RNA sequence: CUGCCGAAGGCAGAAACUCAGAUCAGUUUUAUGUGUAAAAUGAGAGUUUCUAGUGGGCCAUUUUUGGUAAGCAGAACUGGCGAUGCGGGAUGAACCGAACGUGAGGUUAAGGUGCCGGAAUGUACGCUC
């Protein structure tokens, strides 16, 4: 396998949530 | 000066024992 | 003599890139670093620890956390530079400078001019 | 080129100046457990190929010519060809007479002797 | 009877420090004249061609390597009005020595300055110092800096004082 | 004899330009990646969205162990990637089949991304061509054109860009790349060499930070 | 030294997830190659996503919006002890976020006998409000008409002809 | 009486040494003055030498000189390394060397 | 005397000849369940033949059962020792580095920078009488 490609990730759908401990 | 009754340093089979043993004692707990 | 750790109190630093430099402290960060400014554009606004600092003698009134600006402005309106060269301490210290500064030719016109200052070594009698 | 020796001290026998029995000629240690053989710390080195001389001037004396035993007037005249990288050693054995007449044919090749004056 | 390999090596001019321009006045580390003070007049292929004022210090003309010279931040003096272009390697070649079979007292007496050195020479050093004594004397302090010789002393650190 | 010289200089001369027009598309080509990357990250930024970069499929290896105390199959992993020194540095092609073999030698060699002056750096100075099993000395492009003048590679920049680039040919132009010896940082090591690079340590992936150690061994 | 990182997220999209959730941390790492293994412990601790499903989508350091201004930091955070587990709660008065961290753990390590892999960080959190503080020593440092004389004074060249000064 | 001492003092401590191994080819000097490896950097290159006396007259003189460089810096306490014709004796530590200004580059 | 090769708890070497191979690997991927099968990297791979020495043991490692105030005993693998000098742990058969031709220069590992001892009585934050 080859290393992954770059790519798009849109998080307009899935904005980032804060991870905590 | 030590200012001691027991010497603070350490014999080599006294050092040597005691990785003998606490490894043993890990040994026992499990 | 005291030298306590006012706000507004002016330094010298003594330790750093900036040895030789005269601020004044606008903030106490805690226990062990402050905050300080300067009127002269070198110097910029930083945080600083104690021990890379000697308090001076002088105390200008300026309320805490002071822009750079208005720091300049008090410092010029109260006069702090050339109040800190009035003191004896300044002038040591500028002499060492120049006296540092100096050169060989110019060495040898300190060897004769200090001669001519033992020229006299006239005392009454 | 010049002339470089590795080294100048030489090997001698272990024990060899606690015991007279013991000569000074090298010998090697045959001991598994002797300190010479394993070769500790501050002990006399031994004798290693690595010790050996550049070949360019191996056997060379300190004036580049290597020494050539002569006997008689004819192995001087060997020498008439090589004058320039070997020179006239004369034996030990050879009498007063042979020595001058070779020193003087030695003189007149122009050959080099190490033992001339004597 | 082998020959040699071409070495690529060639000559090519010196690139001296650009603080010993002409004109400057140095210390001599090194030599009979230690610590003394002279007046660059040029720069050589490899030395300097350099003299303290005669009439001052009593430095004659003499090369001096650059690697033992101390340069000075001490004004100029100007030696532009002085030539320099009979200043030459062959000028300052000392001849030849033509075999060690010397020295028995009479090489030393017919040495000195009394012999051997050509009242020509001494003709050229006077007409440098007559061009140059009027700078020195313009300016406060040369003479009597030239005259001095350099020393160092306690609390002295070489490192940390410019000259 | 002056027609097969000129001959001789006239063709070796069209090799010349040629090599010259492949290291400036070369080297055009590596702006316009770097560019391109720029350009992709802003406008990213600039939408509210993220760009992932493309993970580089090559990966520089230095063993940072000795010859002892190594277990046989660490022995033998190292053993395959020619690693049979301390600081002896190799490139390898990452991927999938690279990632589970590094992870065993993991304790015993450092990796990371090189850049292109690292591997630039590395050929012109410790570049040891691999020939007739003899290791010889990058000097002249004639070596690598009589090398691997079959996967047209005739110069040190084509070669460079076949091990930055990863090329099709870049199993043949590592195989023809005898290991680099390199010396002792300059600085040293950390406090503990022995440890994760994570950790403090020094073993183990470091990424982007394989640069700054190849300098110091340089 | 530390730096402050936020490192975004996500599993690899399968058909079973094609829009796979995204994971941003705020966390404090010497470099991005240690903040990116931070997270991802963390991340497998917390919402058990492995390292190799995954894949780090983004990595920002942070620079600090106001060092000119000395603030008050609040820092929770859980320690593994001889039982494995605690909480505890401090307050550092410093001008950074990452210094406050630095402070903090020179603080535990210097009491708690704390290392990096046993500190996790909770939250760092600024304190604003005079009220909101707990610890008597940030109040001491907060009130109004604060002054004291320079502690630990201390003071190659040697051999000293003079006795030290060390006063005014 | 004072107008001379175109040289700066030192002192010879000890050989380029680890614990139980020492080098005598090249020694351990340290200079007045010199408190730092930067400040080291000006004595680089300079020319050190050992004057010492003995009792044989050659050449009409009881003064007999061993010449020497310094090389690099040792320490961070200004201290250097320097490097001789004939390696110092081990009697000769704690004595005084002449560290001269030439070859200057100022 | 020197040089080279060099073990063993069926080996190492010598000679006689295959194929410029998909021929092997104290290895990792892929597929099927540590076994097997068919991509990565490395290496020139091999077959029959005869002929020296050895077939011991110590130390630690991870997998279990029998166990007791308490240690302990019996297995399998793994290495180190043994044939191995060198740096460090004050010194040392088993601890941390590092495998050794003769030298010059540079840089490190482990461990260290108050003095003995080569190297900061360095910087920064705490704890302790």
């Amino acid at each position: 396998a080859p290393p992954a490609k770059a790519h798009f990730v849109s998080t307009e759908n899935n904005e980032p949530v804060t991870l905590h401990p | 000066v030590s200012l001691k009754k027991k010497s603070k340093r350490r014999t080599t089979r006294l050092r040597s024992r005691i990785e003998k043993k606490a490894a043993e004692s890990k040994r026992k707990q499990k | 003599f005291k030298r306590y750790v006012e706000v507004g109190r002016v330094v010298l630093v003594t330790k750093g890139e900036y040895t030789g430099k005269l601020a004044v402290i606008v903030d106490i960060v805690d226990h062990k670093r402050a905050l300080i400014d300067s009127p002269c554009s070198e110097f910029p606004r930083q945080v600083i620890r104690y021990g890379s600092v000697v308090l001076t003698h002088i105390v200008m009134k300026l309320p805490r956390g002071a822009r750079s600006g208005i720091v300049a402005k008090k410092w010029k309106a109260q006069d702090v530079c050339n109040k800190w060269a009035s003191s004896a301490w300044a002038k040591k210290l500028e002499a060492k400078k120049v006296r540092s500064q100096l050169n060989d030719f110019d060495r040898f016109a300190v060897m004769r001019l200090k001669k001519q200052r033992r020229e006299q070594v006239n005392v009454a009698v | 080129v010049n002339i470089i020796k590795k080294r100048t001290k030489p090997f001698k026998r272990h024990q060899s100046d606690r015991f007279k029995r013991v000569g000074e000629s090298w010998r090697k240690p045959r001991g598994i457990d002797s300190c010479v053989r394993r070769r500790f710390r501050g002990t006399i080195s031994m004798p290693k190929i690595g010790y050996g001389n550049n070949k360019k001037t191996r056997y060379c004396m300190p004036n580049g010519l290597k020494a050539f035993l002569v006997r008689n007037v004819s192995d001087v005249e060997l020498l008439l060809m090589h004058n320039k990288t070997y020179a006239a050693e004369i034996a030990g054995n050879v009498s007063a007479r042979k020595r001058v007449e070779i020193v003087e044919k030695a003189r007149a090749l122009g050959v080099k002797v190490t033992n001339a004056g004597a | 009877e082998n020959v040699p390999k071409k070495a690529r090596k060639a000559v090519r001019p010196t690139k001296l420090r650009a603080s010993l321009a002409p004109g400057t006045v140095c210390i001599l580390l090194a030599g009979r004249f230690r610590g003394k003070r002279v007046v660059v007049l040029s720069q050589l292929e490899d030395t300097l061609v350099v003299t303290g004022p005669y009439k001052v210090n009593g430095v004659p003309i003499r090369r001096v390597n650059h690697r033992y010279v101390i340069a000075t931040s001490a004004p100029k003096i100007d030696v532009s009005g002085v030539s320099v272009e009979k200043f030459t390697k062959a000028y300052f070649a000392k001849q030849k020595r033509s075999g060690p079979v010397k020295k028995d007292e009479a090489f030393f007496a017919e040495n000195a300055p009394k012999n051997a050195l050509p009242a020509e020479r001494i003709a050229d050093q006077k007409a440098v110092d007559a061009k140059l004594l009027p700078a020195i004397k313009a300016i406060p302090n040369m003479k009597e800096y030239l005259a001095a010789s350099f020393a160092l002393s306690n609390g002295d650190r070489p490192h940390l004082m410019k000259f | 004899i002056v027609a097969a010289a000129a001959e001789k200089k006239s063709a070796r001369q069209k090799k010349r330009e040629l090599i010259a027009k492949r290291a400036e598309a070369y080297e055009a080509e590596y702006r316009a990646a770097e560019r391109e990357q720029i350009e992709l990250a802003r406008k990213a930024r600039a939408e509210g969205n993220y760009f992932v970069p493309h993970e580089p499929k090559l990966i520089f290896v230095v063993r940072i162990r000795g010859i002892n105390n190594i277990p046989p199959k660490a022995r033998k992993i190292m053993q395959l990637l020619r690693l049979l020194q301390i600081n002896n540095g190799i490139f390898v092609k990452f991927n999938k089949a690279i990632k589970e073999m590094l992870q065993v030698v993991e304790p015993y060699v450092t990796y990371g991304i090189p850049n292109h002056k690292t591997v630039r750096e590395l050929i012109y100075k410790r570049g040891f061509g691999k020939v007739n099993k003899q290791r010889i000395p990058l000097s002249d492009n004639a070596i690598i054109e009589a090398a691997l003048g079959k996967y047209s590679i005739l110069s040190v920049e084509d070669l460079i860009h076949e091990i930055y680039t990863v090329g099709p040919n870049f199993k043949q132009a590592a195989n023809f790349l005898w290991p680099f010896k390199l010396s002792s940082p300059l600085g040293g090591w950390r406090e503990r060499k022995f440890k994760h690079f994570i950790e403090g340590g020094d073993a183990g992936k470091r990424d982007e930070h394989i640069n700054g150690l190849v300098q110091k061994m340089l | 030294a530390l730096k402050e990182y936020q490192v975004v997220g996500r599993k690899v999209p399968t058909e079973h997830e094609p829009v796979p959730k995204l994971f941003r941390m705020r966390l404090f790492a010497p470099n991005e190659s240690v903040a990116k293994s931070r997270y991802w412990y963390f991340l497998k601790m917390i919402n058990k996503v492995k390292k190799a499903t995954g894949e780090i989508v983004a990595i920002n350091e942070i620079s600090e919006p106001k060092p000119l201004k000395a603030k008050v930091f609040g820092i929770w955070i859980r320690y593994d002890s001889r039982s494995g587990t605690h909480n505890m709660y401090k307050e550092f008065r410093d001008t950074t976020r990452v210094g406050a961290v630095e402070a903090m753990y020179a603080d535990m390590a210097a009491r708690h006998r704390a290392r990096f892999r046993s500190i996790r960080i909770l939250k760092v959190v600024e304190v604003e409000k005079k009220e909101d503080v707990r610890r008597n020593y940030v109040k001491q440092l907060l009130n109004p008409h604060l002054k004291f004389p320079l502690p630990h004074r201390r003071t190659k060249k040697v051999f000293a002809p003079h006795r030290p000064s060390t006063f005014y | 009486a004072q107008g001379h001492r175109l040289y700066v003092k030192a002192k010879h401590l000890s050989f380029q040494r680890s614990k139980h191994v020492i080098h005598p080819g090249t020694s351990i000097v340290k200079i007045e003055g010199c408190d730092s490896k930067e400040e080291a950097q000006f004595y680089l290159g300079k020319r050190v030498c050992y004057v010492y006396k003995s009792s044989k007259a050659v050449r009409g003189s009881k003064i007999r000189v061993i010449w020497g460089t310094i090389a690099r810096p040792h320490g961070n306490s200004g201290a250097v390394r320097a490097r001789f014709v004939h390696n110092l004796p081990a009697k000769t530590f704690g004595s005084s060397l002449r560290v001269m200004l030439y070859p200057s580059n100022i």
